[PDB]
């Protein structure tokens, strides 16, 4: 498994940015701001304890203008045919994949504008591709990602 | 101020069953969105509201212009308001506990001609089917009688919806109308309804067009209402477009000064003038959609080449030979688009097959013309045609149209060009001008029409397909000799601006 890339289409310091991913990441430079917000990114996609609070008005690109966000991630599903980690990674889900020879895996988070009710409405999505992609399915209060990825968050 | 303003304003405070003879197109669903608006502002309370169309594509332009909304508003075709709202909440309840609650509906295998064999495809097979005839309707029907025989299905339907905003009522069978009067004579849930009275109906085969023009002649509960839709912004131009020779004359009325229109041109010097009325003048902008229409397209190309030696890089589209008026030429035109455009997605092309609602059947005719993909011009454009004709019905609505389909991509490339991409600087023929309305317009009083002094709807054309400058200048003798007559019989002077 090898993160690609991330896209964020909308945050309340991104305008379009795409950022290239790997595996141990250092992100550095000037902004603290930008740097924080790229946390709060993947804090947003990948943790339900910053999931369930939802979006607020300050977290977008103006306070009223593009009420559009969108975090993509990719995540490179496949492996090397001499190894077995292909089948035992993909056998978390079932039915977002429609090929068993796809390659690449999106991970999509959607918002919704803020004007009525003062919420932002965090809906996940995944699938293979970026069209027609299926709801991640949620019994209860936790999803089916949160079996997947358990996220450590360390600061002093 | 006559047809265009006061039918908006009566249009928007009214409370009542509204029924809305629109013209040939050319922005229904202006006012549809306008009233929506209204209406959703206006009601305080829990209750929403229902905007329904044939096509899906229609149904995302609806939503564009409206936004987004919480409120709990349908919007979508029909088949998804009837087959979510009525049966696969209640179908367990009017017609039994064995009955499945989920089902995939295919209208692509099933061709069955019986009500009761009907129930037994769903009941078994997991599968909701069609009739055989296309005039029915099998899950309308099925809808009107799990409303008419359970009881919570009543209490949903007039407890949620306020009013329910319909769209092609024309071309609508049987089982549709005695749904939509059902709603409005029981359960009372006002309606409004668009559409044109008869004039070429098309869309979603099996029409009766005693349904709407039945409920015109002896109707009586319906505030009826004439060619309501404004093709054309403010009023200046709309005195203009409602010449042509009479009839229509006596409904102008004319002011003092004009504002949309300029003649300043007397020994065309066709760069020197058009750059003075953007910076001189502050008229044209050149950032806003600049559409200019002639004919004779050789002489649009020798107007491209001069100006491309200027510098303002022109684009000429010309007539397609699918341009010709056909039933098939909205779907037709969009599958080119989906194997020129070389990148351009399935489900566009999708959102255009007649009543929508297709899940997984997308990949069954993604497969067929991929197979189009091949250039192989000779003995595989007839029969990949037909398969994909077979699989979605609408058969033998053919030769003459697919001889034309087989012309625009005869050597793959009629002109290598095509409207795939956004670009300004758009030069149309009236031969192909029809039916899509402009910002900016510079075409020079139309000239060549004196010779006949008949056929007003060519004029008709160069003139309301403009929204709200148009520019007529002074250039032909005989032009000014045959607009010197209209001065006079106008009875007002006024053509012309000056201090």
């Amino acid at each position: 498994m090898k993160f690609s890339n991330i896209t964020i289409k909308n945050f309340r310091n991104f305008e379009k940015v795409n950022i290239n991913l790997d595996n141990k990441n250092v992100i550095f430079g000037m902004n603290d701001i930008g740097k924080t917000n790229f946390l709060y990114a993947l804090r947003f996609l990948l943790d339900k304890e910053i999931r369930k609070f939802g979006f607020n008005k300050s977290d977008y690109h103006k306070h009223d203008t593009s009420k559009k966000i969108e975090i993509i991630l990719t995540l490179d599903l496949s492996n090397y045919e001499k190894d077995e980690d292909t089948k035992k990674l993909i056998s978390v889900v079932k039915g977002a994949r429609t090929s068993a020879n796809a390659d690449v895996f999106y991970i999509a988070l959607e918002s919704k504008y803020d004007d009525k009710e003062l919420y932002g409405n965090i809906i996940l999505k995944w699938g293979s591709e970026l069209d027609n992609l299926i709801d991640i399915p949620g019994r209860g209060n936790i999803n089916a990602l949160d079996n997947v990825f358990k996220v450590i968050y360390i600061n002093p | 101020m006559i047809e265009d303003e006061m039918s908006r304003e009566q249009i928007i405070k009214d409370g009542g069953n509204i029924l809305v003879t629109a013209g040939a197109g050319s922005g229904k669903t202006t006012i549809l969105v306008s009233k929506i608006e209204a209406d959703l502002k206006e009601n305080k309370t829990h209750y929403s509201i229902a905007a329904v169309t044939f096509t899906n594509k229609a149904a995302k332009e609806i939503e564009g212009r409206l936004g987004y909304s919480s409120r709990g508003n349908f919007i979508g075709t029909n088949d998804g308001f009837v087959e979510s709202e009525i049966i696969r909440p209640f179908i367990k309840d009017a017609f039994g506990n064995d009955y499945p609650d989920n089902f995939t509906a295919e209208y692509f295998d099933n061709q069955f001609a019986s009500y009761d064999k009907g129930l037994q495809v769903l009941k078994y097979q997991n599968i909701l089917g069609t009739y055989s005839n296309p005039k029915k309707n099998f899950k309308f029907q099925l809808a009107l009688d799990i409303l008419k025989k359970s009881l919570v299905a009543r209490q949903y339907i007039f407890s949620k919806y306020f009013k329910i905003f319909i769209d092609e009522y024309q071309d609508s069978d049987k089982d549709m109308h005695n749904l939509f009067m059902y709603l409005k004579d029981q359960l009372k849930i006002k309606l409004f309804i668009v559409g044109d009275p008869k004039q070429s109906i098309y869309i979603w085969r099996g029409a009766e067009p005693e349904n709407f023009n039945g409920l015109i002649e002896n109707s009586t509960d319906f505030n009826k209402y004439h060619l309501t839709s404004n093709f054309r912004c403010c009023q200046d131009i709309q005195n203009y477009s409602n010449l042509f020779n009479e009839e229509t004359r006596s409904l102008i009325k004319e002011k003092n000064e004009v504002q949309n229109v300029i003649s300043i041109a007397d020994d065309m010097p066709i760069s020197d003038i058009l750059l003075k009325l953007t910076e001189e003048k502050q008229v044209l902008n050149i950032e806003a959609e600049l559409v200019i229409l002639v004919r004779r397209r050789n002489q649009a190309i020798e107007i491209m080449k001069e100006l491309n030696e200027e510098g303002f890089n022109f684009i000429f589209i010309p007539q397609t030979p699918l341009d010709r008026a056909t039933p098939n030429a909205t779907l037709l035109k969009e599958v080119i688009k989906y194997v020129k455009n070389d990148r351009y997605s399935i489900y566009d092309l999708a959102a255009e097959i007649v009543g929508n609602l297709s899940s997984r059947e997308i990949k069954e005719i993604q497969k067929i013309i991929n197979e189009l993909l091949v250039p192989n011009i000779n003995q595989v454009l007839i029969n990949q045609v037909l398969i994909n004709l077979f699989a979605k019905l609408e058969i033998t609505l053919d030769t003459r149209e697919i001889t034309a389909f087989t012309e625009v991509m005869m050597t793959n490339e009629f002109d290598i060009a095509f409207d795939t991409n956004e670009y300004l600087h758009k030069i149309f023929t009236v031969h192909s001008a029809k039916g899509l309305e402009f910002n900016q317009v510079i075409i020079t009083a139309s000239d060549y029409n004196v010779h006949y002094n008949r056929d007003t709807n060519e004029h008709y054309v160069a003139t309301t397909r403009a929204k709200d400058k148009l520019i007529v200048i002074m250039d032909n003798k005989k032009y000014s000799d045959y607009i010197e007559t209209l001065m006079k019989e106008l009875k007002i002077k006024n053509i012309i601006k000056s201090i």
